[PDB]
């Protein structure tokens, strides 16, 4: 005499709990994870150009510590610095080290052009057993340790114009002897001085004689400085002692390069997003792997999971 | 949900309705049957896929940034670097928490809404030939074999064919 | 609101309903009365407490941060410290403004919805024995004493018992 | 013969106004405030360890200005600096004062360990009537003012290894005399120099002779510097004059400590959230008391009130 | 939309309704006609203007800030200034994107809701004198001339006057 | 014998596409743009006081490069620096140039008060052919190049108290000669020094001697420094050579002033919001014209358009 017709919706035996405006946990039939929380642990070598520093920091590769000269003229999208890196040349420091590391990293290249600096009246290419190159004493590949010739060290006064259409980065240094015997024996003057300038900027550094802690047999130090010369400007270097001279300049580029500290292995595989823990997929909008990232990456959030409902309320009973 | 159908006047879900999200079950003289409703199912699925695709679209691409871990104590500048990053992370974390709360509230309401719309549409087809029993079911007051049921499911049911029979039975 | 019940087909609220948020008033052969509906009232209260508890959960704990007031002019680094803080405050102030606007819109709509759901549920129990008068009231077309009213209110009303009487009154 | 059954909802004679997406003001039956806008005006001494600096800044306590030596070896979760603080020792400056203050405040302790430096051929423990300790001339408790012995001041060259498994903070200084007569009377050499280094860092300071404004009788100054030495590293101090020597090191810690400027009194009461205005409750998600906070605190916002509806629309009349 | 009226049981909008947002078309013994419903139209317009005024209220005012473009390479401090600005812009860009998405979803639902409310209100006036044909139209089972139509449009229709006639025709 | 009554809503032949939570593009009857993406390209000269620097940077107007003499005592809400600006005075640098530019721009004035500094035993008002004022040699108007008188340059030791109720900004410098011969010829002492101090702060600079690239005939340079002196504090300057002396102070203010780099022309018109591209309206909440702005401005976003629906779904067809 009749019929019944019922309307209804599906359910599953075990759905997924999600959060809403009004509920901290409510069950829906299905959801999807919005927070990337895992990595393979390996940094993929495509599509970004990865340069593994191995035993070298970027600054040691820049200066040309002999065991880092393998990196001469190299380029990268991402330079990867390892915790095992070590220095093995003349002990040095870099005032504002972090800034020099950052600007070279961002430039993305160690392309170096040697220039024909003339150093009249001094001895060039000094070296040390703290910085062996082969079996013999040596020095940073990109720096030129000048000392006296005969019994004098004259006032050096040299210029190098920038007649190119890009900015030149010059890396230079100042030697701090540990004793007066050492100062006068190397540079004749009892006190030295190094002045490096352009039309728009200048730096004068006075060396400081004294003992620092023994490093690789030496209580003496070199301080590293840098100078950028724009197209049409000119570099002048003036010194009556203690100059660690540049041999040329690094070409400065702009682009997408950077640097990351990581001990993750590099693998042949493809991933847009790199973290120090390894590459991570970027299909999700958020991630909780690491606040440090490079490339097209989900945004870092504190939550280790956030579920987006993709089905209705689950009401199996 | 806002509409009161799912987890409401529909007492529970159907684990046996595997080929759709919403649908019809019937009992008539020929036995019982079930069929998914494609249009309502597809409307929910399309909205949810729309939502999902807006959300997982295009991560940002960032290259050289600031340092975020430090091996030496430095004071003022490092305090500021860490504060800027912590501030950023807390704001994005808030954005992510709020986004899923709002989305999920809305997904539960839109799915409830689609159930309710299918219910309303079915009732409107049946006109004076059926009564709403209150539990998502219609009592149909005329003989309604399988072809007749299918005519309701496929939107071609002609209420006038059955109205005299149905009214006699109801009143 | 979206559902059109509160401040809609229900013309106004009842200041005299002091023991529930939603409920019933009736008139029958035994007089008039009022009763709160406990389930609808608790559903609204539970949703509101749910959203309140999500909002007032877990302040952040922060310890050493940056300085935010300065006694000397310094230029670039101070400019940046102040900008970072001003930027942060403006973003949180925006989050706070938006959060209460969205929550409040939704609280109004969910309470309107609960009114509408109760009305629809009541209608469905009554079947062919009553008609919607269009102002949130049902005209019930049969004698319906206090126990009958209570059967509607508690969800056990048996429409078949009264159907013959009601149809005779509605249609003849 | 029938009945009527009406559905309805409650209302109250006057509710509360709130904001929505579509309305700047709409009345609901009830709401709750989400912005904390008041404080008692007192900082609660629990649960955080509060150290009231009273007449002392954290840097004066660090250096050991005599009226601040009450603070020797003290610790804190929050150090409270008062506007009435004053210095009363040798006049000094700290290049990057803010950073030293910050890093000490964050370390959360003034624990100090004296080390047996040997200073061969100089006089130790110099003092000044600018820095009285009890009735006599004195000096900062953590610093050691070295001067000539007899008619000479040799090249000092001393080392102190860090063989511990924590970082050491060394505070030291350089004296700038106001005249050449002072320079030579004290240090013999016409120009001094201080170089302090570790295995990967170095700082050399050359004193600069000349007058600064007269402060507590003196037109000379001391400049304060600091050096952190990690486990396995070593400190070397090399000077031929003008060194204000360390006596030892401060033990560095990491943790939740900080510092705040406030003149609010400190009460016996309990509150997780501290602002310079006083403690505030942290039950609400936002606050408009102060952007400066310490602890588990609502987020600072510009609004002085934000109401969350907790009831339906209030519609007592048509 | 959530309510199933616009782009739903009402199959399409009317390009010929040029003096209102929502309204009525009829057919009776005196011909056909169309009229806008002023209250529903004004409720939708007022809510939309309310939300617009909230969004375009009060731009912030800022004066001396930080530098945002740089002519020389500097390293750490500049990296930080740029990161702060880029972080701020990404957060505001996200707020803007989300604000219009939420606002627009809500405008579509509130306009759908107003259409549905008008429909329900009309059905409720008509009581037992009409049936919902399922496409947003009511079949009225009694002679309903122009004055009668207007009584519905203006909320004064008295169902009792026509009930006997209507019931005779329906049943 | 009946009637039909249909409910419906309007539509238009073509609406506007907007975004929602569920749709990247859906058509509604109407929408309004929330991103300001255009400018006239001109900076309106009201309501903010705009000062066009023309051929001068703010620092060159501060120091008093002769071709910037017209800016003496100027004031601004917004100083506009042009890309055509150039320096034409003694070659100089400013360690932390950005900070000096910022704090001057923020103070909003070059109001300068000359003070009666006495410089006993030196020659004042040195000039250079690198810094001509007319056809003759000159120097920065606000600075005083001191050199030997007769055969000596005595130690300068001077003070200037701040007995006013506002902060004083002092600009001064140090001369870096190119040779020792220049050094001794000008200042007699073989190495100079400049110490400028207040009660709680000091700066000490030692000049740098050496050749540098010629700029307007000169291998020598000046470095610029600055010292703020608060009410009740004092300035002391002590030098035995190479001092580029202050002539007085700039009055410091706080307020809404700033600086912007722009080549946009200034026009007579009114607009609250200024970008380097020109003024823009501020009726919209967002803008994509420039992240650099000044005044009551929409917030910068990356999107070039964002449409807010202001009507229903447009459904002219089934
Ligand atoms: C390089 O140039 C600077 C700046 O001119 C000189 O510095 C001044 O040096 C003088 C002399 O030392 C200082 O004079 C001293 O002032 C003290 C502060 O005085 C204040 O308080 C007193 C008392 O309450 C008031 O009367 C006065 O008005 C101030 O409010 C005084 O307390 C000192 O007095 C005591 O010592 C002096 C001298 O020994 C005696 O005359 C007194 O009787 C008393 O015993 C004293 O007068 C002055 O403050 C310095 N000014 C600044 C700005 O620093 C350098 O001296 C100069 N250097 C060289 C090498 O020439
Ligand atoms: C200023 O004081 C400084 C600190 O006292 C003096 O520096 C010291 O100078 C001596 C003499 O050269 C150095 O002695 C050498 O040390 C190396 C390294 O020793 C360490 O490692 C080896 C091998 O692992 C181990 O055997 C030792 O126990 C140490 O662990 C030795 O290899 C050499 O044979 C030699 O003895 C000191 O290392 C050095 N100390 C520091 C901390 O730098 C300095 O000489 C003084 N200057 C003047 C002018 O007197
Ligand atoms: C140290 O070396 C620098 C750079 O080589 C020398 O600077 C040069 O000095 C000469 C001689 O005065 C300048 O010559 C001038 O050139 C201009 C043309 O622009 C001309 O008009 C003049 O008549 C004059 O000949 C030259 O420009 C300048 N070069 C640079 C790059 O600055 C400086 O002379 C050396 N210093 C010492 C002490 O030797
Ligand atoms: C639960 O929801 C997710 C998201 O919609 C579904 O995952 C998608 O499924 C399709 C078909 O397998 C894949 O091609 C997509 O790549 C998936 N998207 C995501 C975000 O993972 C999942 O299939 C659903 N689960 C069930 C049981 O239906
Ligand atoms: C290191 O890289 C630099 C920069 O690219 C090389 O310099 C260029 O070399 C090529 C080939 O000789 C020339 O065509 C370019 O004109 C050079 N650039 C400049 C600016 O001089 C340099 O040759 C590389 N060094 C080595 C050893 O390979
Ligand atoms: C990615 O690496 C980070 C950094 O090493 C890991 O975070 C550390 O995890 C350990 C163990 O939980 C903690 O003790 C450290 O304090 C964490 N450091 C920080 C800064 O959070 C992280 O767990 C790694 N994640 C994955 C997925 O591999
Ligand atoms: C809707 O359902 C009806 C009922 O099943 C369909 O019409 C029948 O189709 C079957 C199989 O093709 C035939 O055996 C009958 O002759 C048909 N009966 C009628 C009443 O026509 C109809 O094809 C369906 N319509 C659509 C659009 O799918
Ligand atoms: C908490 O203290 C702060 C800082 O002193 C007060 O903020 C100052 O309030 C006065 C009067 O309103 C203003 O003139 C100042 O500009 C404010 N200073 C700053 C830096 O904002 C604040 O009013 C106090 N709040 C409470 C609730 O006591
Ligand atoms: C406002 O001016 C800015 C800055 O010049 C313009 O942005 C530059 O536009 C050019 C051409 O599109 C790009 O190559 C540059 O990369 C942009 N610079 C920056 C910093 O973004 C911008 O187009 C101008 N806007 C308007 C509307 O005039
Ligand atoms: C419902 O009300 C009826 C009438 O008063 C009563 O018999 C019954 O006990 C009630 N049932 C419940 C579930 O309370
Ligand atoms: C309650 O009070 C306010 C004034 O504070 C008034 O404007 C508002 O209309 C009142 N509400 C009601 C429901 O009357
Ligand atoms: C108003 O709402 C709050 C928050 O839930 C509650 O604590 C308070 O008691 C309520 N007041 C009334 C009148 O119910
Ligand atoms: C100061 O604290 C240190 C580190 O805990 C402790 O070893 C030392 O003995 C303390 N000195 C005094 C005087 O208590
Ligand atoms: C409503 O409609 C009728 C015409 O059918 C008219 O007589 C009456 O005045 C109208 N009322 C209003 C309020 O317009
Ligand atoms: C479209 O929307 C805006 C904002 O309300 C309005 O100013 C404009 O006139 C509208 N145009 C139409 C066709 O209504
Ligand atoms: C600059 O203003 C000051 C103070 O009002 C005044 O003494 C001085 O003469 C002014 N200079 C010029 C160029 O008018």
């Amino acid at each position: 005499p009749g019929a019944t017709l019922c309307l209804g919706h599906h359910a599953v035996p075990n759905g997924t709990l999600v959060k809403t405006i009004t509920d901290d946990q409510i069950e829906v039939t299905n959801a999807t994870e919005l927070v990337q929380s895992s990595s393979t642990g390996k940094i993929c070598n495509n599509p970004h150009r990865i340069l593994d520093g191995i035993d070298c920091t970027l600054i040691d590769a820049l200066l040309g510590d002999p065991h880092c000269d393998v990196f001469q003229n190299e380029t990268w999208d991402l330079f990867v610095e390892r915790s095992k890196a070590f220095s093995n040349c003349y002990p040095y420091d870099v005032p504002d080290y972090a800034s020099l590391r950052s600007l070279v990293a961002s430039s993305g290249t160690l392309e170096f052009i040697t220039e024909g600096f003339t150093w009249t009246g001094v001895t060039q290419n000094g070296g040390s057993n703290a910085c062996k190159r082969g079996p013999g004493s040596g020095f940073f590949s990109r720096l030129n340790w000048l000392t006296k010739s005969g019994s004098t060290y004259p006032v050096l006064n040299v210029t190098m114009p920038n007649n190119d259409n890009f900015d030149k980065l010059y890396i230079w240094g100042v030697h701090h002897p540990s004793t007066n015997q050492e100062q006068t024996s190397l540079y004749v003057q009892a006190s030295g001085r190094v002045t490096v300038s352009t039309r728009r900027s200048q730096q004068t550094i006075i060396p400081n004689i004294g003992s620092r802690p023994w490093v690789r047999g030496l209580s003496s130090r070199i301080s590293i400085y840098w100078t950028i010369v724009k197209p049409g400007d000119v570099l002048v270097i003036n010194s009556n002692g203690n100059l660690i001279a540049p041999r040329g300049y690094f070409k400065m580029r702009t682009g997408k390069s950077s640097i990351m500290r990581s001990d993750a292995p590099i693998d042949t595989c493809i991933s847009e997003c790199i973290t120090p823990n390894g590459s991570i997929p970027n299909d999700k909008p958020f991630q909780n792997v690491n606040k440090i990232t490079y490339g097209a990456c989900p945004k870092y959030v504190k939550q280790n999971t956030l579920k987006l409902a993709t089905g209705m309320r689950n009401v199996p009973e | 949900g806002l509409f009161g159908a799912i987890a409401g006047f529909i007492e529970n879900g159907w684990e046996g309705m595997i080929d759709g999200w919403y649908g019809f079950r019937h009992q008539n003289s020929e036995g019982t049957g079930q069929a998914a409703d494609l249009k309502s199912t597809q409307a929910a699925i399309d909205q949810i896929n729309g939502k999902l695709n807006r959300v997982i679209e295009k991560t940002n691409e960032k290259f050289h940034q600031i340092e975020k871990e430090f091996s030496e104590v430095e004071g003022r500048i490092q305090d500021l670097e860490k504060y800027v990053e912590d501030t950023k992370i807390d704001l994005w974390s808030y954005n992510a928490e709020l986004l899923v709360a709002l989305e999920n509230q809305h997904t539960i309401d839109l799915t409830d809404s689609e159930m309710n719309k299918l219910f309303e549409k079915t009732g409107r087809q049946l006109r004076e030939n059926a009564e709403d029993m209150g539990n998502g079911c219609f009592k149909i007051y005329h003989k309604c074999d399988n072809a007749c049921i299918e005519s309701i499911r496929n939107g071609t049911y002609d209420h006038d064919v059955y109205r005299d029979e149905a009214l006699n039975n109801r009143f």
